[PDB]
């Protein structure tokens, strides 16, 4: 309910906004873009690490037969184990859980690393 | 207290450091405070800094400064109001050199056009001004904002500063009156965004 | 049952039929942190002495730590010359992390035990087994330099509360059960891993604790041990002996009671073994010639209790 | 008490009415004219059922007055919104809120 | 490349930690592919369980397989940073030999998953998600409005079916820890009752959970010093196995308890569960009941002025005294110092003050069975007075009326002159009538068919004669 008061006051897309350019101090980025985690990813990620990290499993017929073993690679999207959703009620001041960009923030930040890498390796 | 100690000593970070020193404990915290925290802030808006964004604003002049009366001409051939966050800047009015020099880049409370005291402006619903960037919302005659129909056009008396906007030939009621002949007064229009306006001069319509 | 019984299949899988072979790779991995001024293991031996010195009045688990303890801990005429090559390359593997500076770190951890009895402090006293066998005097003078430089103090006093406590088979335990001593054993061969090679300015400042302004005899202590331990056997006497035949987990377990009591008794012999005569001093203030007279006393009707019986005697040669 | 005001003119209309979800851009702003919303800072449009009492009374009244595809300058008072309590985080007490409403389409 | 490429150090940080996820997916997928492992084992299983071992060689074709360029590089890097360098930041470097040890060991990496690894059945698996996002709030709480969200969590947990048909699972989750951890940090507010009853009635499900809250009881009255000492009873009743193994420690710091209380409700307790603390499910054990014994004097140092003071009207110390004659009553070499609960008999009289009782059904319950414990047919006919509350048995037809039900327990109990035995058999003769819960009527028509094993018989035989009628 704080963090709404911040999306209020600060704005996703002014972060968004402020991934781009290297113009933008240091520090202060570091700021908007830890609390860009914050207001936002910081509770599910909080709360997902330790639900990971509980490794239980169900028996749909995908884990029965999910396999593994070439004669390998780690990030397929099979798995499941089970894990909860994350709910977010988007901020909106009217009358818990802030949203934000799912699937364009990624590709934003993906954007940032390939900008990163690109000229880290030149360095 | 504490946050109106921060007022009372203007901008020191170490006491910010305090303030996040009360949120949060050894790991726990007490929300409570902070909620508090909050609500004696970002409430209060003034205290601490504060920041949003605006759309780049580029204002446009006829070459020739003024120093008897003179009238000129302003087809609206386009207007995209609400491309990005912001409401798209268009603003119209009369200016000098020296209370208005527009940088791009920041400088007064997030604009660039109407907020000289020596410039004098017009635009958006209402129709109505800005100077110091205020907004007098002097009713329209009847009515609309700023969308590629109107002929928006303007006069000024010698001497006397009786600027008035008119509406594609419908006059935006009494305006401006009594200001200081500082330097000679030019024509302006600022826009933002995908915008097109044409001057029918040399072509007038509406005199 | 189906996916009832599918965790059973689980922890099935678990157990001894999965408790794999490939435990080779940590001496390659230690190879590995020591390729390449400081090296990878020292980093992280370092890594670990800040981890112990740092304030915590009691300490983190840290899982981390015990665990590479325990990798580290991955380091064991023919009797003789092949059990030299076998002895120094087990010196290699000590000496290995000798150069680490490892000891000290370890009985860093060991000092910050103060009174506790966690599981990482086996894994360091293991660690400190692992290190200090063979009787490896060098890591004995560099540890005790550092017991000198640093006059601690508190090292001995967290063996020494340890020892004061650490564990005991008892009684009433058994009594119970019907329907860690091991650990104990550990410790004190690790004590005795502390004076072989005979170093006998170690043993005396054991005994004395002359860089500290205070003062402890440790070795009054494990005596102490033997004795709780030896009052221990007593009444297991006291009760078995009424009943003759003992059955097999008080049989075991009483064993390796032995096995620890041994040790204990060991570990006195390398205290006094050398020509220590002032350790001999202290052992005449000791009350220690009871705690030969009891061991006396009940071996001397138990093991003909055990005689009884040649299934009893596989006890008895303990 | 409420001065809701018109910005640009709609069909003139279709007006809200009981149980339609209005789909709307905005933005919100303070007496003080400081942002503290906008519907263009998602970019997606918020939508909300009439008469349902879910938003603050002056929405309520105010948005009732718009026309599909009008713009709306709403001028809400404290006492419809959150008033006196405030909007804790948000909105300092005894604010009236000024809007930039754009209705798209009555639902 | 990128992770090949140089930089400093604090970005070294990250990357490992972005790295310790693909380490951690990758044993996810391994304990999953095991689970399809079981599946598609557990068949066979099933096939010559119906039949009623040589198979087994096949599963060792894939045994090895499960073991495990990738985390080569990784260590490889790991020791790059690690060698160009005399990194600081201790921190860092956990991560970094963490992650190392996770590249090293992935077997016995995976031996410390897998506890916490466990199948669930596809039916169930809605509200068992559910309760991980409950159980997930209440790890949000882990770190702290404070009052109910908690007990928002209790009956959400509650209401759930999966904590019946899962106890495994629920004692894989350690969530028993957790809010009990968080118990301990609000004792460091008036939710905790209903929260502590929770954990409670968690507790109560399983033996192999009752073991493990077991494990933390002393931890747990050290917090009872302040109600947990349900908890703990819950903790123990039910297992005399670990009733077995419970410390002394517990239990002096129980009695410590017992201290300037006595200037209660809170001391009565403290006896409810030392009176839990022995008789479990059969004959409370020789072996606790004797260390309890020990020291049960040792903190007292016309107690029936105090008792029949209070039947005669404040309601608190007159429990105590009552709860006490029970915990005394259901303990019991043995017999050097059973016969010392007779003398520290200490009752005796006492156990007359039961036939001028007649609040109330602690009192009856406390000294009968102080009285069947340890205590001769003239001697009964001595004792012939509950029958009083045998004349109360008709005025049920309050807080009495409900209460027979247990006093017809009360009744059956002292299975273990002449004409005053035909009236209390008489009265005996009027609860057959009550006879003409209900199943411990049966036990009563039992302690009608003992009453004629027991035992001038003739004036039973007249009450035998008013039982004819």
């Amino acid at each position: 309910r704080v963090a709404h008061a911040l999306c209020s006051h600060v704005d996703q897309a002014q972060l968004l906004h402020a991934l781009e350019d290297a113009h933008l101090p240091g520090p202060l980025r570091a700021g908007y873009y830890d609390l860009l985690i914050s207001i936002h990813l910081e509770s599910a990620c909080r709360s997902r690490r330790s639900m990971l990290s509980e490794y239980i499993v169900p028996l749909t017929p995908e884990t029965r037969a999910i396999t593994l073993f070439p004669p390998g690679l780690p990030g397929v999207g099979v798995t499941t184990s089970l894990r909860p959703p994350h709910h977010f009620s988007p901020p909106c001041f009217v009358a818990l859980s802030p949203a934000i960009p799912l699937e364009a923030l990624r590709d934003k930040a993906l954007r940032m690393l390939g900008e990163a890498v690109r000229d880290g390796g030149q360095h | 207290s504490i946050i109106s100690l921060l007022d009372k000593h203007g901008r020191n970070h170490k006491v910010l450091d305090v303030l996040c020193s009360l949120c949060v404990c050894n790991g726990v915290a007490v929300r409570s405070n902070q909620d508090l925290i909050t609500e004696n802030l970002l409430p209060g808006r003034e205290l601490l800094l504060q920041t949003n964004l605006i759309n780049y604003v580029t204002s446009i002049r006829p070459n020739i400064f003024v120093g008897g009366k003179w009238y000129f001409e302003v087809m609206v051939d386009e207007v995209v109001p609400f491309l990005t966050a912001q409401a798209t800047h268009l603003r119209v009015g009369w200016a000098l050199t020296e209370g208005y020099s527009p940088y791009p880049g920041g400088g007064e409370g997030w604009g660039g056009n109407g907020v000289g005291d020596d410039l004098y402006s017009y635009g958006f619903d209402g129709l109505h001004l800005w100077t110091g960037h205020v907004a007098r919302p002097v009713t329209s005659p009847g009515q609309h904002l700023l969308a590629p129909e109107d002929v928006v056009s303007c006069c000024l008396d010698l001497s006397v500063p009786s600027i008035s906007f008119r509406i594609n030939g419908c006059p935006v009621q009494g305006v401006f009156e009594a200001f200081n002949l500082d330097g000679l007064f030019f024509p302006v229009v600022s826009f933002s965004a995908g915008v097109k306006v044409r001057f029918l001069l040399g072509e007038f319509k509406f005199l | 049952p189906t996916h009832r019984a599918c965790n059973m299949f689980l922890e099935s899988y678990k157990a001894a039929w999965i408790l794999t072979e490939d435990h080779s790779f940590e001496d390659r991995m230690i190879d590995d942190l020591s390729k390449a001024k400081p090296d990878p293991l020292h980093q992280l031996v370092l890594h670990f002495s800040r981890t112990a010195l740092t304030e915590k009045s009691k300490l983190d688990e840290d899982y981390l730590y015990m665990a590479y303890a325990d990798i580290m801990a991955k380091s064991c005429e023919v009797s003789f010359e092949e059990k030299e090559m076998e002895k120094q390359r087990l010196l290699y593997q000590q000496s290995r992390l000798h150069t680490r500076g490892a000891a000290e770190m370890v009985l860093q951890m060991i000092s910050a035990c103060k009174g506790e009895t966690g599981a990482m402090v086996s894994s360091t006293l293991k660690l400190g087994i692992s290190i200090l066998n063979g009787g490896n005097a060098e890591v004995q003078q560099k540890m005790l330099d550092y017991l000198k430089d640093k006059k601690e103090v508190g090292f001995f006093q967290s063996i020494q509360a340890l020892m004061q406590t650490c564990s005991v088979l008892d009684l009433n335990a058994f009594e119970r059960q019907n329907k860690d001593d091991e650990f104990t054993q550990d410790l004190f061969r690790f004590l005795q891993l502390l004076c072989e090679g005979h170093n006998n300015d170690f043993q005396n400042y054991l005994r004395t604790q002359t860089g500290n302004t205070t003062t402890i005899n440790i070795i009054i202590c494990t005596v102490d041990y033997l004795l709780r331990l030896q009052e221990s056997i007593s009444d297991f006497y006291w009760y078995y002996s009424g009943k003759d035949v003992i059955e097999e987990q008080g049989k075991r377990n009483f064993s390796k009671a032995m096995s620890v009591a041994k040790q204990v008794f060991n570990s006195l012999t390398e205290y006094i073994q050398g020509p220590c005569t002032g350790n001999q001093q202290s052992l005449a203030h000791s009350r220690l010639w009871d705690a030969v007279v009891g061991f006396l006393h009940v071996f001397a009707h138990m093991m003909m209790k055990l005689a009884q019986d040649s299934s009893q005697i596989e006890l008895l040669k303990e | 008490g409420v001065q809701v005001e018109t910005i640009s003119p709609g069909d003139g209309r279709t007006f809200p009415k009981r149980g339609q979800t209005c789909v709307v851009h905005y933005t919100g702003m303070l007496e003080d004219g400081k942002k503290f919303d906008s519907s263009r800072d998602r970019n997606k449009p918020f939508k909300f059922m009439l008469g349902k009492q879910e938003v603050i009374r002056g929405w309520e009244e105010g948005v009732a007055q718009m026309s599909v595809g009008q713009r709306a300058k709403l001028t809400i008072s404290p006492d419809y919104a959150y008033g006196a309590t405030g909007h804790p985080g948000i909105i300092p007490p005894h604010a009236t809120l000024v809007f930039d409403v754009e209705l798209l389409k009555l639902e | 490349g990128l992770l090949q490429m140089k930089l400093p150090e604090s970005v070294k940080l990250q990357m490992c930690n972005l790295l310790e996820y693909f380490c951690d997916q990758e044993l996810q997928h391994r304990v999953e592919s095991l689970a399809a492992f079981a599946e598609r084992y557990v068949d066979k299983l099933q096939a010559n369980q119906r039949s009623r071992t040589s198979l087994s060689s096949r599963l060792r074709s894939l045994l090895e397989t499960v073991r495990l360029s990738l985390q080569e590089l990784v260590s490889h890097m790991v020791v790059r940073w690690a060698q160009e360098d005399y990194v600081q930041s201790p921190e860092l470097v956990r991560a970094m030999f963490s992650l190392l040890h996770r590249q090293y060991d992935g077997l016995g990496e995976l031996l410390r998953a897998l506890p916490r690894a466990y199948t669930i059945s596809p039916s169930s698996v809605e509200d068992t998600m559910s309760l991980l996002e409950c159980l997930g709030q209440i790890r949000s709480l882990l770190i702290v409005q404070e009052e109910n969200l908690m007990i928002q969590s209790i009956g959400n947990i509650m209401n759930n079916k999966v904590f019946y048909q899962h106890p495994n699972l629920m004692r894989a989750l350690g969530m028993h820890e957790t809010v009990m951890e968080v118990m301990v940090n609000v004792l460091g507010p008036k939710m905790v009752t209903s929260c502590c009853r929770f954990l409670c009635y968690f507790c109560r499900i399983s033996r192999q959970n009752q073991r493990s809250m077991f494990d933390h009881l002393s931890y747990l009255l050290e917090n009872s010093g302040i109600t947990p000492l349900d908890v703990a009873a819950a903790s123990v009743i039910d297992n005399n196995e670990l009733a077995l193994a419970l410390q002394e420690q517990d239990l002096e710091k129980v009695v410590s308890y017992l201290a300037g209380c006595g200037l209660p409700c809170g001391g009565e307790r403290y006896l409810d569960f030392l009176r839990f603390a022995v008789f479990v499910n059969g004959e409370s054990v020789e072996e606790n009941a004797n260390v309890v014994v020990r020291l049960l004097i040792r903190k007292p140092e016309g107690l029936l002025a105090a008792i029949e003071e209070a039947i005669r009207i404040g309601h608190a110390i007159m429990s105590f005294y009552a709860a006490l004659i029970d915990l005394l009553g259901r303990c019991a070499e043995a017999l050097r110092i059973r016969a010392i609960l007779r003398s520290l008999l200490d009752d005796l009289v006492g156990i007359i003050s039961l036939p001028l009782q007649i609040f109330v059904p602690d009192h009856k319950a406390s000294m009968v069975l102080f009285l069947d414990r340890v205590y001769n047919q003239d001697f009964l006919l001595h004792v012939l007075v509950g029958f009083l509350p045998d004349m109360r048995a008709a005025a049920s037809l309050t807080e009495m009326a409900l209460a027979l039900n247990r006093y017809l327990c009360l009744a059956v109990l002292p299975l273990i002159p002449l004409f005053a035995g035909t009236e209390h058999r008489a009265i005996m003769v009027d609860s057959m009538l009550h006879t003409v819960r209900g199943r411990s009527l049966t036990k009563a028509q039992r302690d009608v068919i003992e009453d004629c094993l027991m035992a001038r018989p003739s004036m039973l035989q007249h009450l035998l004669r008013r039982l004819v009628f």
